[PDB]
């Protein structure tokens, strides 16, 4: 899971 | 009924060291907030950006504050208001060492205020905090949700007994023959700052690799962390200007290409306003046609343009801008002896940048104090740097120094010290300021080419002559330039930066700031190259000035006095 | 041919002191000025004010200036530059003193510039100029012909040998046992201020009943020196809003009451928003359908609804924002040892109010020099309060602590101070650092928790924990309600906001802040009551994190040496 | 392939001392720049402008900034820092000396930014920098291009063995009962600035004169070094508003006229605004009928005009705004001993311009410690002068004294020093502070009276009470009239403002600031009589109140102690 | 006698 | 020759 901007 | 949710990261044994990343106790009202520990180092780092862009914004407001409380080391500040009070220079020299590899990876477009602090909170007289500061502003950072495209990791790396020493301890460091910061993604490394003992090109290289390779564990922790505990990203897309571009390159692009190729000053001006002016009538100036694109905003598109092509006319030729070869330095004057009543000092002349550097020589009551966490010490060596803003033909506000001015001054100072006597051959606290007259590129490598020259004049005994450059790298898919002694305006035209200054024998020290990936080791092998021939052609330069220190200091001033009489006086007495 | 028509009101023995208040000689350009003097103690004080408004002002500016010349006390002052400079901690106090009171008094809806200075001229050694200021900033105001219905008065009260004294001097304060500054109106007390040895809330709610019928004089002296030389009032009426008022409320009225029955934060809001846009559409928006009332000035006045609203559905039933009850307290959890190489440290929370707070121990070197007017000392317990804005999750400038992060960390020092132990007993200064790292009403009392907890976990024989509570007060013309533990949006929400703080013995920091008439001595009897239950609830949240101080000195440090075996090394020397 | 085209003027043997000015090497990117040599004191001054106007400027924005460099004597700063930091007193005056002359020179209606640095980098310990930088910013200036009708020259002038002599060394000064800074164009003498010993008008206008002769070689140099080395000349015409101005003359004229004519107060006001309102109406307010002048820029024109005519009914009949005669000095009122437990204390009113002076006597550890390049020195005559806005009616931000607040300060000094006692009869150190508590028109001269006043009042044998005066001047090309004690706003109504203070034999300080050509040594030879009349008046009306210094200081305070029973215990011990 | 705001 | 404002 967890899903954001460093990818 | 349990308060606090809270996520850690403990695992990372990091080379011999615990590190920790806590996260969800502390500081739950920030958008990313980490206690992080190494050893027993504690500091906590937060992350703050607003949800909305200032109209009429610019440009990317990024701030970053660290900062140390005395209580982190069991002291009560010796200040008369016994309260920490403006930064020192520790605390903003770390400040400047955290935004300078962050500010580059936080989306194109994004405009919004973001801060980041960081807090010392215990220290353990072993460990420095600013490596992990930098550690957890970027945890704080990932964890925050802000369109930040890290983490970044970075390490400290030592050489000592002939051998890489990652993190080294304050009791390391005094056996290390080499002071390296990095830091930088997984894919590249984005920043270096160092201070060397003339250490070749290839092993300082090494030391930016390994650190490259050493700090790729705490990425990977950061992103451990990030996984379990991050908020949802703040969406932000940029925007698809990308199509105009191609629109107006077609148009004004063969216009833009041999506008460049016109030389004399103006004229050459003159065609690229042109070509301007043009594509923007019909293009984006919508009104009277639409449309459109809102005009001047097709100008940012432009600008943008004019770039790339300078950048692809470098490419094919070694041509630029001023009319030199990727290789050419510009035309160098040192001169010493400029103020004959003062120590030492040195008037140094590379093309339009130039530093008039001043030498003074005193005693014990003129070194400075400085109560670090870490202990309270006396520093004898001296390095005040001024940027006025005549020097670029302007006006602005003057004293209290900048964080620029400061970590010039630094740049020089690590470039410098290496070389300086020692105490016992020669027991003088020097204090050199240098005031930068005309700036054009580099005048922190200036500063160290007319401190060399300021410090001979004076007779300090200097081990070796140094001298610096400032370099830079266009890089494309197909093939890259490095550009040496880079004009001012060719800094915002690179990929990188660097700068690297030394003596006959090696490296003294290296500074780097790269803003995209795909900088190779092979690439910096070269670089570092052409950078050698330049600084080695500089030295060459300086020394038509001075060569060798001068065997007496000046007659003012002094030992102590400035009377040999006076002194024969006191020894007699 | 006189220049100069001077008006004195002399009479006023005032408790056995005279106070002159003298106007018409100096000053004479500005609005209103007072040459006012008590004892020997001489204080001028000025009040100016713009006669129109800056363009979209928002707010009410008013700026307060209390400052000290050291000629007032025979001295040229200590600092290299031998001027006085920016303000010291108490003149910062001082300003803040005055402006409390003040600022509620003037008109509502009036927002010119406003500035009140107050210079002293000359300190007799034995009565406070403090509250001479404050009786001199009010003189001051009246005269001046702005729109603030004052006058207030002001007095400090003592307690010794069993009785109020009122403004006891100097020497008379060394005796006694609380230091209570009240001011106030005619009609109401304004603003308390307080150090107490651990009296109960009787005796001290006695000193505020007291401190009100002893001003009563000043305020009659007050009024005869306007009565003959006050300038004309400054005309200026508020705005009958009052009337859509009406209109909107019918309207979005039940609409809003139900909208805030709705719990879930979302949708909660929401509901709100939809209320809004809505009477907005059809309503002040003016355009499409005049007429209308200037939209988003339509905003304000709906705000001002959403509070009668939300102040209304707390007054029935006793449920709040959050859900609590007005006498509910949020979970607590306090917790020790968190820096194990700090001195004595600690973590406070109080719902999403938190505090990291840190004891530094040191000797002699450590306590700060003041030099007061009044005479000069050195101090042992410093206590330094820090408000960083990500504690909010906002973005802000660092360093350089404001009005209220001085006032503050004061606030907690007098909560604290009256229970350390002698310097006989235990002879250490004792520094304090607090920083907030979440804030969501009183950082300051979770300050005074987080200090009695890093101090016993320092070792310091605290001689009693204490713990404190932040009240508000819901009042209306049919009932009232009071707030434990507020929010800090209820804050802006109430007609009164008070902090408690004390042991289980009694007070120890009593500070209000009153907005309006009819707080009646029975109200202040209960809500006083309340707070006792919440401070005692806190402190047993407390005790299950230390309950008693530790026995020794952290390992870290000192005594003096942080080895025992370095202090038997120099014994034995 | 030479770099750096160098011009030079070095012929300028001035007044026995070598002046070269170099230009072409250093800081070739300011508008001018200037290496300045006099003897072996070396400055470097530039000077930048910006190329175009801020959007709705409204005033010229000139700044100026001397700043020191201690290794310009060899020495590290004493600062815990090590760095220079805040302007010093020498160098905010030293800014305020080089602006005052060149800020009139710029060309009407010209409002670009505009700097200039000056920055010592060597000292010869003997010739001042500071005429050095005067002369090196009118340097920097001409060459630089900038609309500025200079140069300006300027010289210090002494008096010694009964003879001026030029530019005297720091070792000749102290021989001299004069110090007299002038400042001019060829035409003119711009600005004085002066400290005397009680030397006569006569005199000290011939230093004036001698000063504006002997400085004629430099402006001679400068336009030397122009003709080889100036830049292009910035083209900048200024507005034939010239032309309407004759239009609304004529209309309004007559009417402004008997306009003034009216006196109550109001009423007089109302008749202009009409008059203003009017001309308005049917003239430059464009709309409805064009055209038109952009209006409220017709306003501008109209303030000139009225202008104009308020200094024409001066000159015809000798009347003015407030209703005096050109010789009439402001009813005044001197009261000292108004703060009893102050060393010395006066109120000093003339008109609406009032300034509380308390005088405090100290010791040794008292004296001010200055570090100068030239010699670190202690100061035992302080004054500390404030400008508080609620003297003018007004609001503004505390602490913290301005370029304007030092040099008021410094002015009054200057008046005072000549007449302190020795060290030997009166061992004291002497700060002085005022308060400008209502001002109209010199405050800075209030402050020298109100401190002869304050000083005798504390007990300190001044040799000869001073009193001071501000004066101002019309002139016309048909008559001049001298104004006697000008109001605050007469003095942006004349084309020349000096003060002057002395003793009953003479003068003590003359300061001048000139705003125009034309004024003969015949017209400030009646100027200074004039002066001479008001000061005579205004020590006779301050003899009123004390006349001679009592004959003992002050209860409080000291010798040391305050008690006699305490410094006989002391010398009995 | 005097008419303004502390009533 | 050389053509500015100090004249």
């Amino acid at each position: 899971p967890r899903r954001g901007w460093w990818r | 009924q349990d308060p606090m949710f809270d996520i850690k990261r403990k695992t990372i044994e990091w080379g011999g060291k615990t590190l920790v990343l806590e996260t969800g106790r502390i500081a739950r009202q920030a958008d990313g907030a980490v206690l992080a520990t190494m050893g027993e180092t504690v500091v906590l780092a937060t992350a703050v950006f607003a949800k909305s862009q200032k109209p009429g914004q610019d440009f990317f407001p990024l701030t970053v504050n660290y900062q140390e409380k005395t209580f982190a080391a069991g002291k009560i500040p010796g200040g008369f208001f016994k309260r920490e009070g403006r930064p020192s220079e520790k605390e903003t020299l770390v400040s400047r060492l955290i935004d300078r590899p962050i500010r580059p990876l936080f989306v194109k477009g994004f405009k919004n205020e973001v801060q980041v602090v960081v807090t010392v909170l215990q220290h353990d007289l072993e460990n420095d905090p600013d490596i992990l500061g930098m550690v957890a502003a970027s945890a704080a950072l990932c964890l925050s949700g802000a369109p930040f495209m890290g983490p970044i990791g970075a390490a400290r790396v030592g050489w000592v007994d002939g051998a890489y020493v990652l993190n080294p301890t304050l009791d390391e460091m005094k056996e290390s023959k080499m002071d390296l910061v990095v830091a930088g993604t997984a894919d590249a490394v984005m920043m270096v700052e160092s201070e060397i003992q003339e250490l070749s090109e290839e092993i300082v290289l090494g030391g930016v690799n390994f650190a490259h390779q050493q700090m790729q564990a705490v990425i990977d922790a950061i992103i451990d962390l990030a996984e379990h505990a991050a908020k949802e990203p703040f969406a932000f897309e940029p925007e698809d200007t990308d199509a105009i571009k191609a629109k107006m390159k077609d148009l004004v692009g063969a216009d833009i290409a041999a506008a460049y190729k016109i030389q004399k000053k103006q004229d050459r001006y003159e065609a690229v306003g042109a070509a301007k002016k043009k594509a923007i009538a019909a293009l984006g100036l919508s009104d009277e046609n639409p449309t459109g694109y809102d005009p001047l905003k097709l100008g940012a598109i432009f600008k943008e343009l004019e770039a790339d092509v300078v950048r692809r006319g470098i490419l094919d030729t070694g041509l630029r801008i001023d009319g030199r070869d990727v290789k050419t330095v510009r035309p160098i004057l040192g001169e010493v002896g400029i103020l004959p009543r003062t120590h030492g000092s040195a008037l140094f002349t590379r093309g339009e940048t130039q530093a008039i550097v001043v030498a003074t020589l005193g005693t014990g009551d003129d070194e400075q104090f400085i109560d670090a966490l870490e202990g309270t010490y006396k520093e004898s060596f001296l390095l005040h740097y001024n940027f006025p803003p005549y020097s670029v033909g302007e006006t602005g506000r003057m004293g209290s120094p900048g964080r620029r001015e400061i970590g010039h001054g630094k740049l020089a100072w690590r470039a410098l010290r290496p070389m300086l006597p020692t105490k016992e051959d020669f027991p003088y606290t020097i204090r050199l300021v240098s005031e930068i007259t005309e700036s054009n590129g580099s005048s922190s490598m200036a500063t160290v080419c007319g401190s060399s020259l300021a410090m001979m004049d004076a007779g300090v005994p200097l081990v070796r002559p140094v001298s610096g450059i400032a370099m830079g790298l266009i890089l494309e898919q197909d093939g890259f330039a490095v550009l040496s002694d880079i004009l001012g305006d060719e800094d915002h035209l690179g990929d990188m930066d660097f700068k690297v200054a030394g003596t006959s024998e090696g490296l003294t020290s290296l500074q780097m700031d790269i803003k995209i990936a795909g900088i190779t080791p092979a690439i910096m092998e070269q670089a570092l190259a052409q950078a050698k021939e330049g600084r080695a052609h500089i030295l060459g330069e300086m020394n038509k000035a001075m060569d060798a220190p001068r065997a007496d200091v000046g007659d003012f001033a002094p030992k102590s006095a400035s009377d040999g009489a006076k002194i024969k006086a006191a020894i007699d007495w």
